[PDB]
This record gives structure tokens, C-alpha cells and sequence, in this order.
């Protein structure tokens, strides 16, 4: 009634819990228990539930516990179902908390857990068993750390550990896979028009004093590790942090992505260094770049298009500069028209260069990057009405690197960029 | 730069050393290269882009190959806005009226104060030889300095054109700084200095008088100028320097677009600590050539370190070389340590190891210039990188001593390092460098 | 040519430390440091002297020779500093509360601070150790004992900002230092946290970090420049508080100052190198935008005071 | 499709759409009301999914009562005047109002179907 929360002083576990225990490699012959991987079926899930469905501090172990093992190794399914209830708890916050599980388990010495969702495997050494470690301590640690780290969004936490072959698969089908599928569907179906607020991150201002990152559903943070949902979760959990909400009000150009509120926020955050920005263009007041960007996109005028280069590429580019020179010219929080720093998920976006005809202007790209991007790039170019395999029209470093050879390849292949209006 | 790209011939002939016209346009956009490098540029576009591309502040080169120093070329008022380009230089002031013992002491001070800090050689750059009234003794002094053997550049400070006409040929071939142009002798100084294209020092009473004198000198057609801010006091000199720089940059006025020379020995009245305070002030406050009464280690140690820090590119942190860095001649039975390629971190750990007086084989993997924690976060100072650097550097010279010390910040790397280095004994050390000596004594 | 008229919309707030006729005020400027030709500089930057609550064993020989007969008693040491040198303020550093060293209970350090604050008339700055958890309890007991003198408590980091803010500004009417590690965004975050707690800009000062010359100094310089430009040029209300820099904490600890002439014969006098390092670091931070500097050597205090007087006068 | 094809017969010179629209919140079925009331239920007390919080506020007197405003317009009354005046008076007197039909649409047009309306028109208890 008074919204009073009592914090847990220490984790009630016999095994010592410390952050320095991460990354410990523990001998194979000492592996008392091993769940997941190619041997057994293991999964983890954090799901939002109503207050009635989850009871506070209830650790339920279903199936045989690790004591029953009498052989040197162990092999049994493990399913961790975590239910969190709170006033501010949201489904979009579920993927964040679940990630911290990886860390919450690794801080316990004697147990090593790595993986994602149903791809996780956990190895428990016999030293923890001798100290007195059981499966209930998993729930104790998870509950304590969920109430510590996410105490502002989580009120009650219930952890269930399932070891029975039947209930582990039944709960995974009922709960786990639908959550994963709906999360993937939401990740893929989110566009800028659907949402009403963007986010602004200035975490890279420590080395780029003028850089402001604008995170939208179809424009990822150019570091590659911040998404729209990630920005929302960061704002909720850390209100005075680097991620702040930007209302999408006062539109000026829908095609070029110009908003008066966005310009005001960029001007305020960058301490006036940057005045006007465009989210969907690289030639009219482009967004700045800091230096964490994975890929650099540069305008090629003779091809009437754009070329791309990742940081792993060391050879020269048709622009005539390597990745180092492009990074020196582009980064640092300076507005440089014609050059952009971005992540790998932004290439196949419908907002990629929306102000200059879209992604159809991509004419050159490294071979490994093209192979990595080809599926989503072909999907988006099919949205453009191009052929089934649009990536074949994109020149590689092996096919041609000199500008004249690149233009010859584009003319031979009938690249759409040659038939568009002049880029600049 | 894209704007100048429109004016380029777009032949991509590679005749300028750059594969594409866009590359050349971006190279001249950054100011690294002037625009005269393109042979095929249209004449009109050249005539316009000369004015369009011309830097707002001119760079002046003084000295020969070994003593070549560039002063000027700044674009911003604060280093965080954009890097500071050319660092300030230090001069030691010799005077005609000084006696032989003082001159010998100052020559020895210049010679002795010379060291290296993180790959850069800290030493006195300029000898400011001033004229006090005796022409014969002034010529004797400049010849004596030239015969001493000190590796410094020369700055002649002489108001009399008659004395300068004889003093200049003594050090004319060394590209000196000719100082002493006024409102009544700049005509006689430009003709003396324009032949060999030497830098000319300009002084007057006040910013308005200085501006008028520089306008007259530019009307004469000479641009290789070094301005002297005036000011009968420290406050006035500071005001003049700040206002000259702000007029050049904020006002976009190229009349004040020249490096400034500040005689700190005259303002401080030869006070060592006041000289240090004012030198630190003018390192950050647009002073390009600071003249001091003397140079010792008490002056040099703070000033050169602060100059090295301030004139570091914000986007290009300083780095040390990679591989094995032998400390205290650590051959046979010496602990092995690993740290990050950061210049600051390497300097700290090397100093701590030197204080301990114990042999140490220090291995520096490639880390991107980031620190211990932020290099691991980026993905450079990983266990795989440390193991690969250990394998390739050649630390296998040792036989028995196999302890490998790791920074306490990266505790996750212990498992990976032990996995990739079964022979090595990975030991996680403490969290701070102050600890280095006491843990190594163990 | 047109004179550079740089008009700033922002203005740094004033914070008062101490009581009586010795109380000092920090901040109040609307221009860059020492830019008397652009407008109004609020208050002259202050210079304080550092003393320890225990005998200084790691200090250089000249410093121990200066305070030979007073360093044993912190009260006598503070009285000697106030009498002979008369600084703007005295920074009493509670080294004995360091968990790494000879860890002591908060009661002893609070008693020492209470004894010192009742013997001197100049404003007192009580600085804790580097441990946040120890700092919180220590400052609780120190602010409880030293009530009614308007002291300044250093190192209220984000980890323990609530504890030091409550035990300080809120309860016993003291001032506090919000400390952030060489970041403008972190300084903004700690200032916003202090404001949301209930502490306005008139009740705390800022510490954007300090470093000796040549040891991460450019980061301190850039942070000071960015904070000053945002507070004044951009009229950022979350950064319009005066900045205090402990210079002697790091400047005197480096190799260029600690090494004696025996260790490095070519370097020369140890005292001269220590004073030069202090003067260089203090001059840089003062030019970049700090409002108060803590120094150790009396000669450094004299030189820095003369430097400030020459620039402002 | 017939309606869409008629767009070609639009005469844009005869078009005048007043720039007067108002945000509204609706959808308050009994189930939705019960779901909203569940927020003010102490978990340790309960029960959940009942009208008990509403009954409690009515019995305690924090809310004086509940009134349903329904019905049409009528040229005999200044259109929407009586609906708006009745609703504002009731909510000012700490009477919670439920609306249906054309009265609900009058409330929507006026701006009463907004959370902000609580602090603009309602009495202290409401
Ligand atoms: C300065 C700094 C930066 C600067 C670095 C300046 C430079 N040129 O290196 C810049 C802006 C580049 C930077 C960037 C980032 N940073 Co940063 N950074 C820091 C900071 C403030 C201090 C690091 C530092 O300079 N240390 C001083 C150097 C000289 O020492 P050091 O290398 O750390 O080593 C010390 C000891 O280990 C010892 N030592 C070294 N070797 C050895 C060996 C032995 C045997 C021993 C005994 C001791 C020893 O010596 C030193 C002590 O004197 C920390 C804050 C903190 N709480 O730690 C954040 C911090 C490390 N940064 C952090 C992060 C996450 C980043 C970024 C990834 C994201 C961001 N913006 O915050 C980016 C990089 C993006 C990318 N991937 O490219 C996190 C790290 C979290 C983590 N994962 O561990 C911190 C804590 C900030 C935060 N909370 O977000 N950072
Ligand atoms: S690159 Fe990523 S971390 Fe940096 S400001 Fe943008 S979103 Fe934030
Ligand atoms: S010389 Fe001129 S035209 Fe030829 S490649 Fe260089 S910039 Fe292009
Ligand atoms: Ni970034
Ligand atoms: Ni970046």
C-alpha cells in the first residue's frame, strides 16, 4: 500500500557470488551436470505476467535435481521459466531482462551458462555440488538479481526450474516459442510511421562532442548495439541516462525525414554544434557519425550511386580511399554530406537513403558483406520491384575495383542506379 | 569537399597521386594539400577555389630540415571543437648586454635539457638573440651561439635595420625568424626579408596599430608574417593574444591570420614559476612562440608534457609500439606482463615497473589505442589477441619463468587466456598501477 | 576590424563556503576565465591549502621540513597554515579513513574534523577517501560533528550522492562537491540527480575531474572547456555551478615531482619540480574554467595568487 | 468500391472541412472498467476482477454517485448545450458520468473524453 521495497543484502547461496567469476573455464572431467547444447534440450524465458499468475519469491523445481546424478557427467533437460510482474513491466522489456540472465548465472562460480533462448547450455562443476549448490539456488539468484537490477520495473518474480522431459517440452511449446516468434515479428514489423516517438542517445559524446544518435524503428544506432526497443528500455530503467525520448511532432519533410522537434533535440543535446539533421538522407544535413560505426557508405557520382565498405575490408575502394581515410573523414560528430557511418542492419532498411531513391543506389560492396546482407537486401529490393537476386547487380572487390571497371560492370548488368535521377 | 568536387575535372587520371578526383577533393578539403596539385584544373575554377579553400590562418615554417617548425594553421578556438594543429615552440632569450658567463650557462642549459617522452623529443627549439645596443658584441654573440653546437632555430630580435642587414647573413642560410618590423621600418624590412622568403616579425602599439601595420605589409605583398601581440602588462598581452586569435577565427579575418610570438621573459621579469604559469596559459591561449629567460628541467617537465597532451588529436589518441618492450633489461627469470597499447597506460605501467627496479618483459598487444576496459568492450584487447601477440612477438626466448600478469580490469580473460596458453601461468593482478611494485616484490 | 563581442546568455551561479568574514564565494561569471575584455567575471578564483589528518609520510622532504613541528597535530597544522600563509580555504583530507591504508572509524575522523573546524576561521573543505561506501558513512559522521560552519564535502559521486547530499546539504546545512569522471554528460547527470533529490544549484559545486599535466590532462582541459561553453554559451541550467579542482592530489603524486635529486640528478631540485608541476596544473585548470584550486606547497599558492592577480588586475 | 469510385466526381472547389477535431478516449465496457479498477486493488487483500473498488468509492462518499448521460439531439434545445452543461455540472459535483450515443459523441467533440479533463472539470473526489 505504501510502495515500500526491502532490498536483499546478500544472495542466500552457499556458493560465493562475485562479478570477477565471469569467464571462468572449468575442467570437463569436473562437469557434474551439463544441460543444453547438441546433447539435451534447454531453454530460458522471461515473460511478463499479471499479479495473480506469479507469486512473489516462489522457486519451484520440477523433475530430478542434480543430487540424483551418480556418474561423472550429467545429462538432463533444463528449462528456466521466469515470470515478472510490475506496474511498469512491459513485454518489450522481456528481451532485455532475459539477456541479463546470461550474466546473472555467470557471476556464480562453478556454473557456466552461455547461449540465447533455447540455444543456451549450462555446465555445473562438482565443486559447487560439494559446497551445496542445488537447482533452487538458480531461482534464488535469479529472483535476487531481478529485484536488484530491474527493481524499478519488476515487483514480483517467480522462477521455475523444470527437469522432467515432458514438462520441459510442454512449457517450451506453450510459453517459449510463441514469445520468441512474437518478438521476432514485432522486430520485423516495426516502422517509423507506426511509432510516435524516436529516441536520442549521446553515449558517444565522450569522444564525439557533437554527435547525437537518433534511434528509430527502421534506423538502428550506428554502433549496432542500440535499437528502438533497447532505447525505450534504457530510458525506462535509467531515466537520467543517455537515451531520451524524442516526440515525433512538427514534421517538415516526410520523404527526407525532417522534424522540428528532432532538430530542436539535436541542437540541445549537441550543445548547439549541430542545427538541422535529416534522418533518411546523406546529402541534405546528414546525421553525424562518432566512430563506432561498422560500415561506411560513400557517394559515387560517376556511377550515380553509392558504395559501401566495412571495417574488416583493407583494400582500396572505387572512391579511392580505404576504410581508415573514410573513417577519419566521416567520424568525429561532424556533418559530412555524401558520407555516412552506419551498422549492418541499416543496409536492408526501407529508410536507407530514402531521400535519394532508396537502397537501389548501392553499386559496390565487399564480397563478404554482400554475402552477409544478400537475403534481406534482395527482399527489400524486391519491395522495390527489382529482380529476385538484386545483389548480383552490386559489384564486388574481386569483380572490379577501379571506377571505370565498376561503371562498365554496372552498364553490363543494367543496375537500376544508372537509370535514376542524378544523386546530387 | 563535395563542393570542390563539383569544380574538379573528374578525369580520375591519377596524376596528382590520388586515384580519384573525389579523393583529391577530400584531401584538399581537410587542408592537408593545397589545390595547386591538379594539373588539369580549369583556370577560372582555380582562381575561385584559391580564395574559397585558402586557410583562415596561415602556417609559417621556420628552420631547416632538422630544426623545421611549423607555427599556425589553426581552425578552432578549443581543441574539442577540432584538433589543435601546430604546437607552440619555446625560445631561450640571449641578449647582447649579457656577460659571457651567463651566455655559457644558458647554452649549457639548452644543451642539457633534452629528453624523450612517449616517442617525442622534448628540447628547446629556438634561440631568440636580441639586440641591446652593441653591434659588435651582438655579432660576436650570434657567432658564438652558432659555434656552440646547440641544435636550435634562430630568431633575431633587432629593431635597427642597419644592424640586421649585417646580422642576417650570418644565419640567413638556416631560415631564421627576422623580427623588428615597425610602422617606420617595415619598408626596409620587407625588402630585406622577401628575397629569401624568411618569416618577418611584426610589432606595434596596440591591436589597431598592429592591424594597420599588417595591412600595409600585406599591401607590400608579403604574407610570411609572425605577429607580436603588444601589451605593457601581462593582462594587456593576454587580451591582445586572445583578441588576435578570435578576430582571425570568429571574425574570419585573415589580416590577423598569423602565429603570435610572446616574450614571456620580459613580462615575467625572469621569474621561473611565473614563466611556467604564463607558458601553461599561452599553450592553451593561442601563443605560438613563447620566449623564456632560461630553460631547465623544472620548466621543461610540466610544459612539454602539457604541450604533448593538449596538441594531441582528440580522434587519434597516442599509441606506443607493439610487441616486446623490455624493461630493466629483463633477460632470464623475469615476470611477463601484458597491458594496453594506450600511451598513457603504457607510460604509467612502465614508470611503476621502473620504480620497482625489477626486470619485467612487457608485451603490448594491438588494442586500438583504447584503455584496458574500453579496448575489451570494443573487442580488441581480447584473450585471443593477447595469446596471438604472445605467440608471435617472440617471448619464447625465456625458458623457466612463465608467469603472465594480466590487468585486474579484464578478469573474464583469465579462462580464455588459460585455454589458449596451456603452458603459461595466467595471473590476474590488482586493479591499479600503484600496486605493480609491491606485488612484483612478492 | 570588428572587436570580438562574445555575448553569453548563461551565467554561473554563486556558492558560498564558510561563515563570518572569511567566507568565500565561488562563481558568478558570464564570460570565459580572465576575459575581462568581454564582460563580467563574478568572483576571483580561490586558492586553498591541503593538510592531512595524520602525519604526511609520503610527502617530499621540503614539505615535511616546512611543517616539521605542526604536521603531527592537525589542529596545530591548520592554525599554522592559516596564520603564516593565510589561504582562501583549507582542505583537510581524512587519509586515516582509507580502507586500503590504516583504516579508521568514522568517529575518529569526525572528531578530528570538528577539532580543526573550531580552531580556524577560514572555510574548511573536508575530503574523504576513494572508497564510496566508506565515504558515505564518513561524511555522515563528519557533517554531524561539524555543524554550523558551512563546510564543503568533497567526492559525492553517483554511487553515494544521496547519502552525502542528505547528511550534507539537507540535514546540517553544509555544501557538497558533485564529482564526475572527466565527462560533460556525467557532470550533467550528477547535477540532475542532485537537483531531483532536492538540492538546488546554490548548494553544491562540481568536480569534473582533475589530473596532473601530462597524465590525461587534455581530457580534463576538454571537459572544462565543454562544461564552460555549455553553461554559458548554451545556457544549460544543469551545468551552471562553480567548479573546484584538487590540483595537489595528483600533481604532487607524479614521478616528475616525487623523485628526489638523488634519483634523477639531471632533473635538479625536487622542490622546484614539485612547485612547477603544481603551478602548471593549476594554471591550466584555471584558464580552462575552474573556480577554486587546491594546492600543497606554499610557494605554489603564492605563485598562483600572483598569477590570478596579474591576469584579473 | 462504389464509394471509392465516386471520388472522381469530387468538386474540390466546393470542399470546406473545418479544422476542428478533438482527441477522445473510449472503449469502456464493463470488462474494461473492471480491468482498470484492478489497479487500485491491494494484492494482499483482493478480490480481483470485481466492481468492488467502484462500490467502495461510492459507499465511502469519495464519489457522490454515478450518472448515465444518454440520448439524441433535438432542435428544441441548442445542440449539445444541454449534454455538455449536464455532464460538466455532474462531474464538478463528484458524480462520475458514463455516456452513450449522441451524448457521448457530444462529450467527445467537446473534449471531455480525456484524462486531462479530470483536472480541468472534475471535483476533488472525482
Ligand atoms: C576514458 C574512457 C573512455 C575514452 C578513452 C580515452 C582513450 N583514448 O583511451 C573513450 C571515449 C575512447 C571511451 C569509449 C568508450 N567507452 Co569508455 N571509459 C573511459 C573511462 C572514463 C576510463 C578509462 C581510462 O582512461 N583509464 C585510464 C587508463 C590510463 O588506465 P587503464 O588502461 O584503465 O589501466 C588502469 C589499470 O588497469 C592499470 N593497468 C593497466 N595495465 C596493467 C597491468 C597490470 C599487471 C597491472 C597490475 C595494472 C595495469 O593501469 C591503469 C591504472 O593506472 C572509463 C570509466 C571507468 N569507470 O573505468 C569508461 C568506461 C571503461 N567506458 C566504457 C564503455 C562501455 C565505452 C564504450 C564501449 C561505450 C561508451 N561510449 O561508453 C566506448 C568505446 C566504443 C567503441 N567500441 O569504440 C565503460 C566500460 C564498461 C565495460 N564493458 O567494461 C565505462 C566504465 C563507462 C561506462 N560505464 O559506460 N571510454
Ligand atoms: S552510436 Fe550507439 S552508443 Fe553511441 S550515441 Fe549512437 S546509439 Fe548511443
Ligand atoms: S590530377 Fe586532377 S583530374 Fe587528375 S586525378 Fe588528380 S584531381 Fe583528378
Ligand atoms: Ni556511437
Ligand atoms: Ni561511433
Amino acid at each position: 500500500a505504501r510502495n515500500i521495497k526491502i532490498k536483499i543484502t546478500e544472495i542466500p547461496i552457499p556458493v560465493s557470488f562475485a562479478a570477477a567469476f565471469e569467464g571462468e573455464r572449468i575442467r570437463k572431467n569436473d562437469m557434474l551436470a551439463e544441460f543444453g547444447g547438441n546433447k539435451t534440450k534447454a531453454w530460458e524465458l522471461v515473460m511478463c505476467a499479471d499479479q495473480g499468475e506469479v507469486e512473489d519469491h516462489k522457486i519451484e523445481v520440477i523433475g530430478p535435481d542434480i543430487d540424483t546424478i551418480d556418474k561423472a557427467p550429467g545429462r538432463m533437460p533444463l528449462g528456466m521459466l521466469i515470470k515478472v510482474s510490475g506496474t511498469n513491466m512491459q513485454k518489450d522489456f522481456e528481451p532485455v531482462l532475459e539477456r541479463r540472465l546470461h550474466y546473472f548465472l555467470n557471476y556464480i562460480e562453478g556454473v557456466m551458462h552461455v547461449g540465447q533462448r533455447n540455444l543456451t547450455w549450462v555446465r555445473i562443476g562438482k565443486e559447487a555440488f560439494e559446497k551445496g549448490f542445488r537447482l533452487k539456488h538458480f531461482g534464488e539468484v535469479i529472483y535476487a538479481k531481478m529485484l536488484d537490477e530491474f527493481g524499478s520495473v519488476v515487483d514480483k518474480c517467480e522462477v521455475t526450474i523444470i527437469t522432467d522431459p515432458g514438462k520441459a517440452e510442454e512449457l517450451e511449446g506453450k510459453y517459449a516459442v510463441p514469445r520468441y516468434k512474437e518478438r521476432d515479428a514485432r522486430l520485423e514489423s516495426l516502422v517509423d510511421e507506426k511509432v510516435d516517438t524516436f529516441y536520442s542517445c549521446n553515449l558517444c559524446q565522450s569522444f564525439a562532442p557533437a554527435h547525437v544518435c537518433i534511434v528509430t524503428p527502421e534506423r538502428l544506432g550506428l554502433c549496432g548495439a542500440v535499437s528502438w526497443l533497447d532505447a525505450k528500455a534504457t530510458l525506462e530503467l535509467n531515466p537520467t541516462g543517455p537515451c531520451q525520448a524524442v516526440p515525433k511532432e512538427g514534421v517538415v519533410d516526410e520523404n527526407l525525414g525532417i522534424w522540428e522537434k528532432v532538430n530542436e533535440t539535436v541542437s540541445k543535446i549537441s550543445q548547439g554544434a549541430v542545427t538541422s539533421v535529416t534522418l533518411y538522407s546523406i546529402l541534405q544535413d546528414p546525421m553525424t557519425s562518432c566512430g563506432c560505426f561498422e560500415c561506411i557508405t560513400g557517394i559515387m557520382p560517376e556511377a550515380n550511386g553509392v558504395v559501401m565498405v566495412n571495417r574488416e575490408f583493407g583494400a582500396t575502394t572505387p572512391l579511392g580511399m580505404t576504410f581508415g581515410e573514410l573513417a577519419s573523414m566521416t567520424g568525429g560528430g561532424v556533418q559530412t554530406p555524401g558520407f555516412m557511418g552506419h551498422g549492418r542492419q541499416f543496409i536492408a532498411s526501407k529508410k536507407f537513403m530514402k531521400g535519394e531513391g532508396g537502397l537501389g543506389r548501392i553499386v559496390w560492396m565487399p564480397k563478404e558483406l554482400k554475402d552477409f546482407v544478400a537475403e534481406k537486401l534482395n527482399k527489400t529490393a524486391k519491395e522495390l520491384y527489382n529482380i529476385d537476386n538484386f545483389a548480383d547487380m552490386i559489384c564486388d572487390e574481386t569483380i572490379a575495383t577501379e571506377s571505370e571497371e565498376v561503371v562498365k560492370f554496372l552498364e553490363e548488368k543494367g543496375h537500376p542506379a544508372l537509370k535514376m535521377d542524378p544523386i546530387m | 569537399g563535395l563542393n570542390i568536387f563539383k569544380l574538379t575535372p573528374k578525369k580520375n587520371c591519377k596524376d596528382c597521386g590520388f586515384p580519384t578526383c573525389l579523393a583529391f577533393s577530400m584531401k584538399v578539403a581537410a587542408g592537408a594539400v593545397e589545390i595547386g596539385k591538379c594539373p588539369h584544373m580549369s583556370d577560372e575554377a582555380m582562381e575561385k577555389l584559391a580564395e574559397a579553400t585558402a586557410p583562415i590562418m596561415k602556417t609559417i615554417t621556420i628552420g631547416k630540415g632538422d630544426n623545421e617548425y611549423k607555427l599556425g594553421g589553426e581552425t578552432v578556438l578549443f581543441r574539442h571543437e577540432k584538433t589543435f594543429v601546430n604546437r607552440n615552440r619555446f625560445a631561450v632569450a640571449f641578449s647582447d648586454s649579457m656577460d659571457d658567463a651567463e651566455v655559457d650557462a644558458k647554452i649549457q642549459h639548452i644543451k642539457d635539457v633534452d629528453y624523450v617522452r612517449i616517442g617525442e623529443q622534448m628540447k628547446t627549439e629556438f634561440a631568440a638573440i636580441k639586440y641591446a645596443g652593441n653591434k659588435d658584441k651582438y655579432l660576436a654573440l650570434i657567432n658564438k651561439i652558432k659555434a656552440s653546437g646547440v641544435k636550435v632555430a634562430y630568431a633575431l630580435v633587432c629593431e635597427d635595420v642597419a644592424v640586421m642587414k649585417e646580422a642576417l647573413p650570418l644565419v640567413k642560410d638556416e631560415n631564421p625568424l627576422v623580427y623588428g618590423a615597425n610602422k617606420d621600418n617595415f619598408k626596409e624590412m620587407v625588402e630585406l626579408v622577401k628575397g629569401d622568403k624568411l618569416a618577418l616579425g611584426v610589432k606595434a602599439d596596440g591591436l589597431e596599430a598592429l592591424y594597420g601595420l599588417v595591412e600595409e605589409i600585406q599591401k607590400l605583398g608579403y604574407k610570411n608574417l609572425v605577429l607580436d601581440p603588444g601589451g605593457k602588462s601581462i593582462k594587456e598581452a593576454f587580451e591582445n593574444t586572445v583578441q588576435i586569435r578570435r578576430i582571425n577565427i570568429e571574425g574570419q579575418d585573415r589580416t590577423f591570420g598569423y602565429p603570435s610570438i610572446i616574450f614571456l621573459d620580459e613580462l615575467t621579469k625572469a621569474d621561473k614559476f611565473m614563466e611556467v604559469a604564463l607558458s601553461t596559459l599561452f599553450t592553451l591561449k593561442y601563443g605560438s612562440l613563447l620566449v623564456l629567460s632560461d630553460m631547465d628541467y623544472s620548466r621543461a617537465l610540466p610544459l612539454y608534457s602539457i604541450r604533448q597532451n593538449v596538441f594531441t588529436d582528440p580522434q587519434k589518441p597516442m599509441t606506443v609500439d607493439l610487441g616486446i618492450h623490455g624493461i630493466n633489461n629483463p633477460d632470464e627469470n623475469s615476470p611477463v606482463l601484458c597491458t594496453v597499447d594506450f600511451a598513457l597506460t603504457y607510460f604509467l605501467v612502465s614508470g611503476e615497473v621502473e620504480r620497482s627496479k625489477v626486470p619485467v618483459w612487457m608485451v603490448i598487444p594491438d588494442a586500438g589505442g583504447y584503455s584496458v576496459l574500453t579496448s575489451w568492450a570494443a573487442g580488441k584487447f581480447t584473450g585471443a589477441a593477447i595469446a596471438d601477440e604472445i605467440k608471435k612477438c617472440g617471448i619464447a626466448e625465456k625458458t623457466k619463468n612463465r608467469t603472465l600478469l594480466i590487468p585486474g580490469k579484464v578478469a573474464v580473460l583469465k579462462g580464455e587466456l588459460e585455454e589458449l596458453l596451456p603452458d603459461w601461468n595466467i595471473v590476474i593482478s590488482s586493479t591499479e598501477a600503484m600496486f605493480i611494485p609491491k606485488l612484483l616484490k612478492e | 576590424f570588428k572587436k570580438p563581442t562574445q555575448k553569453f546568455s548563461g551565467k554561473i551561479g554563486e556558492v558560498e563556503i564558510g561563515t563570518g568574514e572569511k567566507a568565500l564565494k565561488l562563481g558568478g561569471e558570464s564570460v570565459l576565465p580572465f576575459y575581462t575584455f568581454d564582460g563580467d567575471t563574478g568572483n576571483t578564483p580561490k586558492v586553498g591549502m591541503e593538510i592531512l589528518d595524520v602525519y604526511p609520510e609520503d610527502w617530499i622532504d621540503p614539505l615535511k621540513d616546512i611543517y616539521k613541528d605542526v604536521a603531527k597535530d592537525p589542529v596545530k597544522w591548520a592554525q599554522f597554515v592559516e596564520e603564516k600563509y593565510s589561504p582562501d580555504f583549507i582542505c583537510l583530507r581524512l587519509i586515516s579513513a582509507d580502507p586500503n591504508g590504516t583504516d579508521a572509524a568514522p568517529e575518529d575522523c569526525a572528531k578530528t574534523a570538528k577539532a580543526v573546524v573550531e580552531a580556524i576561521k577560514t572555510p574548511l573543505v573536508v575530503a574523504g577517501t576513494g572508497n564510496h561506501e566508506k565515504d558515505a558513512k564518513l561524511f555522515e559522521k563528519v557533517a554531524q560533528e561539524t555543524e554550523g560552519h558551512n563546510i564543503l564535502l568533497m567526492s559525492a559521486v553517483e554511487d553515494n550522492y544521496k547519502s552525502v547530499g542528505a547528511a550534507g546539504v539537507m540535514a546540517y546545512n553544509d555544501k557538497v562537491v558533485a564529482e564526475s569522471s572527466v565527462d560533460i554528460n556525467l557532470a550533467k547527470q550528477i547535477n540532475i540527480l542532485m537537483n531531483q533529490l532536492g538540492i538546488d544549484n546554490t548548494k553544491f559545486v562540481d568536480n569534473v575531474g582533475c589530473a596532473a599535466g601530462g597524465y590525461g590532462y587534455e581530457y580534463v582541459i576538454s571537459t572544462l572547456d565543454r562544461v564552460k561553453l555549455a553553461a554559458l554559451g548554451q545556457d544549460d541550467k544543469t551545468l551552471q555551478v562553480p567548479i573546484i579542482s584538487p590540483v595537489s592530489f595528483e600533481a604532487c603524486k607524479v614521478k616528475e615531482a616525487m623523485d628526489s635529486e638523488e634519483d634523477s640528478p639531471q632533473w635538479g631540485s625536487q622542490e622546484d619540480r614539485t612547485v612547477s608541476m603544481e603551478v602548471a596544473t593549476a594554471s591550466g585548470v584555471l584558464a580552462s574554467g575552474t573556480d577554486a584550486v587546491i594546492l600543497r606547497h606554499p610557494k605554489s599558492v603564492e605563485v598562483i595568487r600572483n598569477f590570478i592577480k596579474e591576469l584579473l588586475g | 468500391k462504389e464509394a471509392i469510385l465516386n471520388f472522381k466526381n469530387r468538386d474540390q472547389s466546393k470542399v470546406m472541412i473545418p479544422e476542428l477535431k478533438c482527441k477522445a478516449i473510449l472503449g469502456y465496457s464493463v470488462e474494461e472498467i473492471i480491468n482498470k479498477l484492478d489497479k487500485v486493488v491491494n494484492t494482499q487483500i483482493g478480490p480481483m476482477q470485481t466492481v468492488k473498488p467502484l462500490a467502495d468509492v461510492l459507499v465511502s462518499g469519495v464519489l457522490r454517485g454515478a450518472a448515465a448521460v444518454v440520448g439524441c439531439n433535438n432542435p428544441k434545445v441548442v445542440q449539445d448545450s444541454a449534454h455538455i452543461e449536464t455532464i460538466k455540472g455532474l462531474i464538478k459535483n463528484d458524480v462520475i458520468v458514463v455516456v452513450t450515443g449522441c451524448a457521448a459523441q457530444a462529450a467527445a467533440k467537446y473534449g471531455l473524453l480525456q484524462k486531462e479533463a479530470a483536472e480541468k472539470y472534475a471535483g476533488p473526489g472525482l
